[PDB]
């Protein structure tokens, strides 16, 4: 039932409905200059990825320990395909995102 | 000669003009009021004494009170020239009013919010401003003391006082009161501008209904009568029809007020004026600066002899916007947010 | 209240046409009907109101078309002279005894405005500048917005909001215009990151 | 890829600034008192002269 | 779509009422359940309507679902392909500059680190005409992806709005020559019809619309809508969304035909969300002289 709702469910709902936001307009003139809202979001997805893969790897310099490589990968893919699915909703190059953050 | 008396130009320029005058004079108070925007001879200790001083004999200009305020003349004028020349021109502003005021009382004007708009309007918008500006320059607590330093600084400096200071010095006293100044003074207008306010009650009161009665009237709808969808929205009073409801009801709060006379004769503009006195609790003299209406208006009335009747009417309507004034906005908005998302979509479709 | 402003501005010329032809075809005919049943009225008043039926029908569709700038405040001020002239005690011409004239007159006006008055229209019964001076009201607002999932939906009206703190302006107070302007641009910015934030949060989640 | 081709249009995805600054800024202009001038309309519509 | 739901489509359009007016606010919520009880009691009683009409619709919701899903699967599959092609294909990152330093001098000489591993160049130089040739037409398709410009669901989209040409889908010229308000003419009114079905709370141990069909139901039904473009006309004319608004606004609460109204609007609600959802998604992925009108005219000219 729809009615139960599950953390997934709000959180999806949520970021569907800022998204409409984000997406609605592709930029805007205030006094003269032209603001764009989707390079907001482009801009710290970027920054957000790149800091999630290095969390991930759980390293830990003093007990020597590590995220063991298919685990890490595994939560990479997982991101990949949340982050892929922003594309459903904002005019944004999320391939472009994954190029500069991996590489 | 009442057709080269040029009314139109003269309501158009010098409405123009008040509004810029109400923003610099926003900008004034706003930086007197805050310690860390305010000129510094205003707040330095050592001067403080030769403030005192030219507030106390205000407006009269004439030591060891002046020492400090001496070797510090040239800076003085330098610094207070802006805000002292902006006193300058509400006051001729003001003179510009009174005589347009005037020229009016004298043609006789119809006035009919419905069929003259323009002039019904413009004549209604300077007044209010007029009104407006006089009540904010009233809130500028420290303008005696920047008056006369520039002028105590000038007269030190060129020998005599300055060419303004006699007559912008009456008008800072002269209006320190505003609104009981300016009763006393729109007795000969009231005839007139009466005439304008009472034509308001063909839009006012039907402008000022409840989201039960949006509701009723379905307005807004493109959709309940479906056949009519091509047929163009109109009416005989269109500039009526969209006309700010808060304009209006300045209008009718300082404009009977001002003209208080009929408050008294005319049942008419005393219910009018009661509308408009349960739909707020403060007005916007300009921008954040409010303006507490029935507080206001019982200390002016309960100075007067033959309308002490009017002070259970102010408190009766104090009470009724206090209680449902709220609610009956909050209604209203939630009205809006439907007939707005209506319109919207079907229009974009 | 944005949706309707975006409508206005992104099909003006629809307007302006349907406009230009209510002028030229009908309230030219009215206006012509009315002006001639008139049995007396100085030359002044005269020579304005014949400029208005002249104006109306010298207007078609391919103006639109071809994107021209229409210009009406001569004939709005025209009007507003002419009620000036009309309205003064013993005036040859009394309007008080046509109604019906300053009531045609002043639907004919607003058609004129749909022409070549949209943007300042928008400005008139929609400006919220306001705003600039309610800064704490304003973040609080969208910061209500931003938390409440189906209100998120209409954030995009806080950055929107801040394109019309110029209109509060005036050619008398240029002290405080850049620091106002400054205002606009630093409040869209903040709007426009938090507004990516939260969505990078939900991300996250 | 002929086949998967057919299937296919241009994505119109571009890249830009956050904030575009205009190419010519705003210059500040400097408050000059001038008086109240009842011409400055005369030119528009039909005017009347003093 | 040409076949079983056009068969049911066209026989449901006549089972629906001619005319049905939305109710104004004052009727209350509870009468306005009622009357869209009895006005579309044909199109509840129905007894296919699930077992066919959301069947069918269930399964072209997840075919459409198929198509964008495995573009997705397609484009994360060619991202990382490119990113191990790029050592051979001279693409480097962005490098990070200290003072002193210029983003444009130290790009060139990272670019001479990793020119060893230049695939095409070094072959240029050193390989056979057939080993050169082989390599440029390998390059050509290790570099050219779908990922880097191209898009599918767009296509996918555009091409079933053309299995939709029989005129029951938007029905005849709309009376007052802008829209059609009352009738129940177009699609997305049956729409609406059904939406009203699956918004109907159930029994506590009855298995819903959502646990039957899932979201590809709403997919389906959502997708004819967009790409007939009757998207706001459903949005403003829906019977449900009609219902949660008069509800909000006077919040009564009472068990009208068995149908528990808040229970009833709540489910709405949940709906009207996803809805909203997919009809965004459809229409982003779908991204022109409008009709004009004509001012009234004396009998003058
Ligand atoms: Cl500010």
């Amino acid at each position: 039932n729809r009615l139960v709702v599950t953390n997934l469910d709000k959180l999806h709902t949520a970021l569907s409905e800022l998204c409409f936001s984000i997406n609605y307009v592709p930029n805007m003139v205030v006094w003269e200059h032209t603001f764009t809202p989707r390079e907001y979001l482009t801009s710290h997805l970027e920054i957000r990825f790149t800091k999630s893969i290095v969390g991930m790897t759980m390293y830990n310099q003093a007990t020597q320990e590590i995220a063991k490589p298919s685990e890490l990968l595994t939560s990479v893919r997982a991101y990949m395909t949340v982050l892929q699915s922003i594309e459903n909703y904002v005019q944004i190059d999320i391939t472009r995102v994954f190029n500069n953050v991996l590489l | 000669q009442p057709s080269q008396q040029k009314l139109a130009e003269k309501l158009t320029i010098l409405n123009d003009r008040g509004v810029g005058m109400l923003t610099r004079l926003y900008n004034i108070k706003k930086a007197c009021g805050d310690p860390k925007a305010k000129p510094s001879y205003l707040i330095d200790k050592n001067l403080e004494s030769a403030v005192k001083f030219i507030v106390r004999k205000f407006p009269a200009v004439e030591n060891q009170q002046l020492a400090q305020l001496q070797k510090e003349k040239s800076e003085i004028l330098k610094n207070l020239a802006l805000y002292y020349f902006t006193f300058v021109d509400v006051m001729e502003f003001k003179d510009h009013v009174c005589e347009l005021l005037n020229t009016i009382d004298v043609c006789q004007v119809f006035f009919d919010i419905t069929v003259n708009f323009d002039l019904t309007k413009n004549y209604l918008d300077l007044i209010i401003t007029y009104t407006t500006l006089m009540i904010l320059l009233s809130r500028i607590e420290e303008r005696k003391a920047i008056i006369g330093l520039y002028n105590y600084a000038h007269e030190m400096t060129h020998g005599a006082s300055d060419r303004e200071y006699p007559r912008l010095g009456q008008m800072i006293v002269d209006y320190e009161n505003p609104l009981k100044k300016m009763m006393e003074e729109f007795v000969p207008h009231s005839k007139s501008l009466s005439d304008a306010l009472i034509s308001l009650q063909m839009v006012y009161p039907r402008r000022n209904l409840s989201a039960d009665q949006w509701r009723n009237a379905q307005l807004l709808s493109l959709i309940s009568a479906p056949s009519t969808m091509l047929n163009p929205a109109q009416s005989d009073t269109m500039p009526c029809e969209y006309l700010s409801l808060d304009a209006m009801e300045k209008w009718i709060i300082f404009g009977f007020i001002l003209c208080h006379g009929i408050l008294n004769t005319d049942a008419t503009a005393l219910n009018l004026w009661k509308l408009a006195l349960q739909s707020s609790s403060c007005l916007s003299l300009f921008r954040d600066e409010v303006f507490h209406i029935h507080k206001a208006a019982e200390d002016l009335f309960v100075n007067i002899r033959g309308y002490n009747k009017r002070i259970n009417d102010i408190r009766e309507c104090k009470e009724a916007a206090v209680s449902h004034a709220g609610s009956m906005h909050r209604e209203r908005r939630k009205f809006l947010r439907s007939a707005l998302k209506e319109l919207a979509t079907v229009l974009s479709d | 209240m944005e949706e309707l402003r975006a409508h206005v501005r992104k099909y003006g010329p629809v307007m302006q046409r349907y406009y230009v032809q209510y002028l030229s075809g009908f309230d030219a005919v009215v206006l012509n009907e009315l002006v001639q049943n008139l049995s007396v009225c100085p030359e002044d008043e005269s020579i304005i109101m014949s400029s208005f039926v002249n104006t109306m029908t010298s207007l078609s569709v391919k103006q639109v078309e071809d994107g021209e700038v229409f210009d009406f405040r001569g004939m709005r001020l025209d009007w507003f002279r002419l009620q000036a002239y009309t309205s003064v005690s013993k005036a040859s011409l009394g309007l008080a005894d046509h109604r019906e004239l300053g009531k045609m007159m002043n639907t004919i006006i607003f058609h004129t405005k749909m022409v070549d008055s949209l943007v300042e229209m928008l400005v008139e019964t929609s400006d919220l500048s306001i705003f600039c001076f309610y800064s704490r009201a304003f973040e609080k607002m969208f910061q209500q917005c931003l938390e409440l999932p189906s209100q998120s939906r209409y954030s995009i009206a806080f950055p929107l909001l801040c394109t019309h703190f110029m209109s509060c302006t005036h050619e008398l107070c240029p002290e405080e215009r850049h620091h106002i302007g400054d205002r606009s641009l630093s409040l869209c910015n903040m709007f426009l990151d938090e507004m990516a934030k939260q969505a990078r949060n939900l991300i996250t989640d | 890829r002929r086949e998967i081709g057919i299937l296919t249009t241009n994505k119109n995805t571009s890249r830009t600034h956050k904030i575009i600054a205009p190419a010519n800024l705003e210059r500040p202009v400097r408050y000059i008192r001038k008086p109240i001038d009842y011409t400055i309309l005369d030119d528009i519509g039909h005017g009347v002269k003093v | 779509l040409q076949g079983t739901i056009l068969q049911y489509v066209k026989t449901l359009m006549e089972v629906m009422p001619k005319i049905c007016r939305l109710p104004r606010h004052e009727y209350g919520s509870p009468g306005i359940l009622e009357f869209f009880h009895h006005q579309l009691k044909d199109i509840v009683e129905y007894a296919e309507l699930k077992t066919v009409c959301f069947q069918n619709l269930r399964e072209v919701g997840n075919a459409i679902l198929f198509c964008l899903l495995i573009e997705q699967s397609l484009s994360l599959e060619e991202v990382c392909d490119l990113l191990h092609a790029a050592p051979f294909q001279n693409i480097l990152p962005r490098v990070h500059v200290k003072e002193g330093e210029r983003l444009d001098a130290k790009m060139k000489r990272l670019e001479s680190k990793y020119a060893p591993l230049h695939l095409v160049p070094l072959i240029e130089r050193l390989g056979t005409p057939q080993q050169i040739a082989i390599a440029r037409e390998g390059d050509l398709l290790t570099k050219e992806r779908l990922c880097c410009g191209l898009s599918m669901f767009e296509v996918i989209l555009t091409r079933i709005r053309s299995f939709l040409d029989d005129p029951i889908w938007r029905g005849p010229l709309p009376s007052n020559g802008v829209m059609h308000v009352d009738e129940c003419v177009e699609f997305h009114r049956l729409w609406s019809a059904m939406q009203f079905v699956y918004c109907i709370p159930v029994g506590t141990h009855e298995f819903t619309v959502e646990q039957c069909f899932g979201d590809g139901l709403h997919w389906a039904g959502c997708m004819i809508i967009v790409l007939l473009g009757q998207q706001r006309r459903f949005a403003v004319l829906d019977f449900c969304y009609h219902l949660l608004k008069v509800q909000k606004h006077d919040g009564k609460d009472e068990i009208i035909k068995n149908v528990p109204l808040k229970k009833m609007v709540e489910r709405i609600r949940k709906f009207q969300i996803l809805n909203d959802e997919i009809i965004t998604i459809l229409d982003k992925y779908l991204k022109e002289h409008v009709r004009c009108f004509q001012p009234p005219i004396h009998q003058s000219l």
